[PDB]
């Protein structure tokens, strides 16, 4: 009852759908810099 | 499946209306540019000449009239040359032999045509041991252009068909000959347009003129049909024999007489027709349908010469129906007087006879009554082959005991020329010691029988097969060389037997083979450039990586940081280009590699050696100890014979590691760990200088030259100067060089060399590619390897006891001067002739007992260009000229890159060690990549090429010979190497016994050396 | 391997029949081997030296000692070998025959009367079949081993 | 530079606008590690590979503050009189060795036409023989090879050491003589003049044009660090030694 590849797939899907979501909103991340 | 339904209809209505065998057998062959030319009939006349001094006078008489005969139509230079062989004998008392070569000169001389003059002849269907050949033979002897086709050209017909013109030629014949099918409208179309039309190729820059007219006067359609009787092709056979005779010939003779119809009328076609008692009521059937086609047409009757003849019975293509007819009563005919009495019919009074009507001539001598039937004596003949030719049997002898490889005994050189004792003294003499050579086919005895006898001694194939790596001495369950890849016991009774297909197959000028061990795929000139905007996926890496990488970055993209990778993630926007790299492949380049799996290890060079130097070094270390233990030599007895400073090294590699070079760049750009000490074993003298450090260990001088094409003969020539000037009584010599992907690349990339496109092309052998002095060759064959040869002097030689291979009587280099136009070629190596007599090159040679007419071979350079081998040929005479050669003395021209191919750098190594064995051996080998010597080249008076090998043993001494490198970039080299009987010559005669004795006890301890580390043991290369 | 043909067979012959003065266990009167397998070793031996020394390399040729008197006579059949190859005094022994002869005289039978080898089996070589000779004449009493 | 990049993708691949024939060269190797797919509107085949596959992205470092002994900076041999032409088409190390030739033949009073009135044109030899050849050249070459940059068609006739003393004589001098171009990779040019006196000695010449010339590389630098042979900026820095 490997069930593993499941929720590898969905949450490879949703990662997909977030970042083709992104890149057309002109939502920036990581702006932010490690300054300490 | 929408045209597929209706292709599919067609196909089986062919199968069905025609057969399933039409699309092949229809199938056109034609291709303008795999013609062959083989009108070359005055080399192989000086040839002949050469070849009727080779035999003895006991089969000249026998042959007075048809050699006398034979000479009728040449040049000048043939009668010239004839005049010397007749003064020759009459200086060795051979007056048959004069009066031959006094007759050959005169009939050379006669310039009147032969009868066969003028008139261009088309035979088809031309096969070995058959009526057209023989016709085709009847009309070269007649001195006429024959245009002959064939079914397929290949290796086998190639050599027949040029015997056949070197036996046959006579005045201005010259055979041309195609490639095309007899069943094919199409290359009919193209064989009449070709006849007709001319052809002048258009290289780049200029045009090259081959076809310049031709209106054929004559046509014997003698095509088979079709020799085979394993299809049961009877219901289609009916119909395509009908077709291939009666509508081929009747169209060929349509587009034959339609070019020459408006250009020049009152010139009439004619034709002769094979015509075979029911087999002549067939060709009398055939007969009238041409011939009620010419009483029908009215344009025939002034274009076409229609004739034929009744031909009869033939005694080839069989002693029992020849029986069987004579007892009869009808007289049969061979091939040559059935041609004679059919060609008869050409003159000038039966050509008048079939202007008004066709002539209806019978050639049989007794067949045209039907006294027996064809199915009558064919009974008798079936009854009788079946008990003559069905039994077979054998008589072996009862012996019957294997051979064996035999065992290294001395060598059997030619009896030496005799000259006068020499006043000149062993301390002004340069002697070549030693030399070996690491190559295409391997070492410099296997490389030498290959280039004499084309096939290797088991010695050879031993050899190659141990250096390889097929083969393998073990002596575990019992002593013995073991197969690699299968390990039994190896027969040496059957060594070459099983061995030699695979070593022939393994080794000489082939397709390149990849032995690096990399992928193709990593250098080829290529563009790629895209320009990429999307995201970029990027591994775990440190943040000074990631910084590092954004270092150039931060102006053109943006940072984001990944704590899970512990890194920065790059995102460059529009404008950025990301370098993906696709590589082309110039495939099929044939090259001269060495062989295939030569593995220097075995050799005795150890493994961690041969991986980290350059193979270049590997392959220095291999010609040198080859070189020392050939000569039955070795460095430390030099060192006991001589001070240490007084031995040198002047080994000038070509370019220098170019795979080195080639795979350092390779690792630096693919992060391949680059040997933090590969760079300083990448310079060009590294190689010599890990040679010396390795092997020799010499003191002396360290001058390792560079001319790209020529280095080991600079090289060797300042050896000859540093032994000269007594700076050294011991130098190694020699060069070396390698090929590369980007040296192909960039060859090609020059057009200057031979790209297998065009070679392709015109029909050509991979192996043939290297075709120096002949007609066809568009560039040079790359090659890679090299070797060193050992100089010194007459002295160390002397007293020491070391073989002496040849004497340098000269070694000098020069340039070609101011030449702003790069294509202008260069004449500089004329300057060891000025003065004639007293030039350099002169004084030399008759220091050392040589006449200028005693220089009988030279080893041109002979690159195989367009441009490099007529002008060579042009230096090469005028430096003869300057000499003072003698009118007309013959000059065996020995051009061994048809073998080897052109190693730029260790070319001159191999001409240098080829010429010492030719002076050796007293054979010339041959250049059988040479189908037909090109025209400009038969303004040399004094050139004699050879296409097979010339025995000259007890009849013909060579006692000097000469070098010649013309190198890349106005480089030359002139190197002229005496017979090893001059040192014998020089030394004091109750000397000559003692040194004799040690130098031939030397040279076999040496070859069976060799054979022991072959079979036992003990290696080669032992480093304490 | 330093040995010609020639002298190989003669110090073969030399080593093995002598001068015919041996008198322990002969194969027979007339047959001057003490045993089979040596006159089989002899045979091979002359059959190498033909297969090497006779200037062919692919095909059988004829062979002379056609089993007769010829071979039973080891002198004249040395003497006939060279009457056909003059050069077997001279040439050399090819590498390859080294190994060869070892294993020639490694055959199952009556051993060899020799050591061919000096190396880690010298003892074996040497000891192998050492008894015999205290029983021919032909020996002297100081160098057979009693 | 020496750098290892390696990297396993199995993501899309955006291509351009090709050929159908350029697409199946790209997939001639491909196709058993990929899927094809045509695009009509490009009018090419596309080529994704799945896992196991690499792209090549070659990362180049900087060994920074490298010091050396290059030529003067915005040296222009063509103020010397070299055609610009000239000076593009062939290696620097030819342009340099005709600027010492003629310089030498102009320092001393001379020119070749003089020697050549003097004595015959094969007696003057030329034996200047270049250290390793033309590194930058091959430098050059190779970096165009691979980033597509046309490199003349001739380039590799004028890479070989020994060309540039060889174009040097076609162009200025002339000469007749001996042709012989050494190598020692650090004493070549004591070994050419070695020679040079040779053949003057053997009475085979009395001028002689020797001389040698030698290149430093990006490579060159690399690698002598790589073997720790020379002057590593680093410690020389270290131990504060001006450059």
């Amino acid at each position: 009852a490997a069930a593993l590849s499941e929720f590898t797939d969905q949450i490879t899907g949703r990662e997909g759908v977030l970042a083709s979501a992104a890149r057309l909103v002109l939502g920036q991340l990581g702006l932010d810099d490690p300054v300490n | 499946a929408l045209p597929a339904a209706p292709d599919s209809e067609l196909i089986d209505l062919v199968t069905a209306e025609l057969g399933a065998d039409w699309p092949r057998l229809v199938a056109p062959v034609f291709d303008p540019k795999k013609a062959v030319v083989f009108d070359d009939r005055w080399a192989s006349a000086r040839e002949d000449l050469v070849k009727l001094w080779l035999t003895d006078e006991g089969d000249i008489d026998a042959d007075w009239p048809r050699l006398a005969e034979r000479f009728e139509g040449a040049g000048h230079v043939v009668a010239t040359q004839a005049t010397w062989w007749q003064g020759k004998s009459l200086a060795a008392g051979r007056q048959i032999h004069a009066s031959l070569y006094g007759r050959i000169a005169a009939g050379a001389e006669n310039p009147e045509p032969g009868r066969y003059g003028g008139e261009v002849a088309v035979v088809t269907g031309a096969s070995k041991g058959s009526i057209a050949a023989s016709v085709v033979a009847r009309l070269l002897d007649g001195g006429a252009t024959v245009i002959a086709t064939t079914s397929k050209l290949d290796e086998e017909r190639l050599a027949f068909y040029r015997t056949l013109y070197r036996d046959h030629a006579r005045y201005g014949a010259a055979l041309w000959l195609v490639a095309a099918n007899m069943a094919s409208y199409s290359d009919v179309d193209a064989l009449v347009e070709w006849i007709g039309t001319e052809q002048t190729e258009s290289l780049g820059p200029q045009s090259i003129h081959i076809k310049d007219a031709q209106t054929p006067t004559l046509l014997f359609p003698f095509a088979a049909p079709r020799v085979v009787g394993d299809l049961s092709e009877a219901g289609s056979r009916a119909e395509m024999e009908m077709k291939v005779l009666l509508w081929a010939v009747q169209r060929l003779i349509g587009g034959l007489s339609t070019i020459g119809a408006e250009r020049d009328i009152a010139s009439r076609l004619h034709v002769v027709l094979p015509g075979s008692d029911g087999a002549y009521g067939e060709a009398k059937s055939a007969l009238d349908a041409v011939v009620s086609r010419w009483h029908a047409e009215s344009s025939w009757a002034a274009r076409v010469s229609l004739a034929h003849a009744l031909i009869g019975w033939t005694r080839g293509t069989n002693d029992a129906i020849v029986a069987a007819v004579e007892e009869a009563g009808v007289t049969t005919y061979s091939t040559d007087e059935m041609a004679a009495l059919l060609l008869d019919l050409c003159d000038a009074e039966s050509k008048v006879a079939a202007a008004r009507s066709p002539i209806k001539a019978d050639l049989t001598g007794g067949l045209a009554e039907a006294n027996l039937d064809m199915a009558e004596l064919a009974a008798k003949a079936r009854e009788q082959m079946s008990a003559a030719a069905a039994v077979d049997e054998d008589a072996e002898a009862p012996g019957a005991i294997a051979a064996l490889p035999s065992p290294p005994r001395g060598f059997t050189p030619a009896p030496p020329p005799q000259w006068d004792d020499l006043d000149v003294d062993p301390a002004d003499l340069v002697v070549i010691v030693g030399g070996a050579e690491i190559g295409p086919y391997g070492s410099s005895r296997t490389r030498f029988e290959m280039e004499v006898e084309n096939e290797l001694s088991a010695a050879g194939v031993l050899e190659l097969a141990w250096t390889t790596g097929l083969i393998r001495w073990e002596d575990d369950p019992q002593p013995g060389w073991y197969d690699t890849e299968s390990g039994e016991m190896v027969d040496e009774s059957e060594l070459v037997q099983r061995y030699h297909d695979a070593v022939v197959q393994r080794v000489g000028i082939r397709e390149f083979v990849d032995d690096g061990a990399i992928d193709p795929d990593h250098a080829s000139p290529l563009l790629v450039s895209v320009f990429l905007e999307k995201d970029f996926a990027f591994v775990v890496s440190s943040e000074a990586d990631a910084r590092a990488f954004v270092e150039f970055d931060p102006e053109h993209t943006v940072i984001r940081p990944v704590p899970d990778s512990t890194d920065w993630q790059v995102i460059r926007k529009a404008g950025t280009e990301i370098r993906v790299p696709r590589k082309t492949k110039l495939s099929r380049v044939v090259g001269g590699q060495i062989p295939t799996g030569f593995d220097p290890t075995v050799w005795g060079i150890s493994a961690d050696m041969a991986g980290s130097i350059d193979r270049l070094a590997v392959w220095n270390m291999v010609a040198t100890v080859d070189a020392f233990l050939s000569s039955g030599f070795s460095p430390a007895e030099v060192m006991r014979y001589v001070h240490p400073s007084l031995v040198a090294n002047t080994q000038g590699t070509g370019m220098g590691g170019g795979t080195s070079m080639q795979t350092m760049y390779h690792g630096n750009l693919l992060g391949r760990n680059k040997p933090n000490d590969i760079f300083q074993e990448v310079l060009p003298n590294i190689i010599a200088a890990h040679v010396v450090q390795s092997y020799v260990g010499s003191y002396g001088a360290m001058i390792h030259p560079v001319a790209a094409c020529a280095t080991a003969a600079v090289s060797v020539e300042e050896g000859v100067d540093k032994i000269r000037l007594g700076k050294a009584q011991l130098v190694v010599a020699g060069g070396l060089d390698d090929l590369t992907l980007e040296g192909i690349i960039g060859f090609g990339d020059m057009a200057a060399t031979a790209d297998t496109s065009m070679m392709c092309g015109r029909g050509i052998h991979d192996s043939k590619f290297s075709r120096p002095n002949d007609r066809r060759r568009l560039g040079f064959v790359e090659a890679q390897g090299g070797g060193t040869i050992l100089l010194a002097r007459g002295d160390l030689a002397l007293r020491m006891g070391l073989p002496v291979l040849a004497v340098v009587a000269f070694a000098q280099s020069f340039g070609d001067g101011v030449h702003t136009s790069i294509p202008a070629p260069g004449l500089g190596a004329l300057g060891a002739g000025r003065g004639g007599k007293d030039s350099p090159l002169a004084r030399a040679l008759a220091k050392l007992g040589v006449a200028a007419d005693d220089v009988a071979v030279i080893s041109k350079h002979d690159t195989s260009t367009l441009a490099n081998d007529p002008n060579e040929t042009e230096l090469h005479e005028r430096l003869a000229d300057a000499l003072g050669r003698s009118e007309g003395a013959p000059l065996f021209v020995v051009s061994q890159k048809s073998l080897t191919g052109h190693a730029k750098g260790g070319a001159a190594v191999f001409q240098m060690m080829g010429l010492c064995q030719i002076l050796r051996d007293g054979v010339i080998p041959p250049n059988r990549s040479l189908d037909c010597v090109d025209d400009e080249l038969a303004g040399s008076a004094h050139f004699v090429w050879v296409r097979d090998t010339l025995r000259l043993g007890g009849k013909f001494p060579l006692k000097a010979g000469m070098l010649t490198s013309l190198g890349f970039g106005h480089v030359s080299g002139l190197v002229a190497l005496v017979h090893p009987q001059a040192f014998i010559a020089s030394l004091d005669p109750a000397q000559r016994a003692d040194y004799q004795r040690r130098a031939d006890a030397r040279l076999l301890a040496g070859q069976r050396r060799l054979a022991s580390a072959i079979a036992g043991g003990a290696p080669m290369y032992q480093r304490p | 391997a330093d040995m010609t043909y020639l002298q190989w067979l003669r110090r073969y012959v030399e080593l093995a029949i002598g001068e015919g003065n041996s008198t322990a266990d002969t194969a027979s009167v007339g047959s001057p081997w003490l045993a089979d397998t040596w006159r089989d070793r002899f045979e091979q031996m002359l059959q190498r030296a033909e297969a090497r020394l006779h200037p062919q390399d692919f095909g059988p040729i004829q062979t002379l000692f056609t089993d007769a008197g010829l071979l039973d006579n080891p002198q004249q059949a040395i003497a006939a070998l060279l009457a056909r190859y003059p050069d077997a005094e001279t040439v050399q022994l090819h590498p390859a025959d080294v190994p060869f002869f070892v294993t020639l005289c490694k055959t199952l039978g009556k051993p060899v009367n020799f050591v061919p080898v000096i190396d880690q089996d010298v003892r074996r070589w040497w000891r192998s079949d050492s008894l015999w000779q205290a029983h021919d004449a032909r020996y002297d009493a100081d160098a057979v081993c009693i």
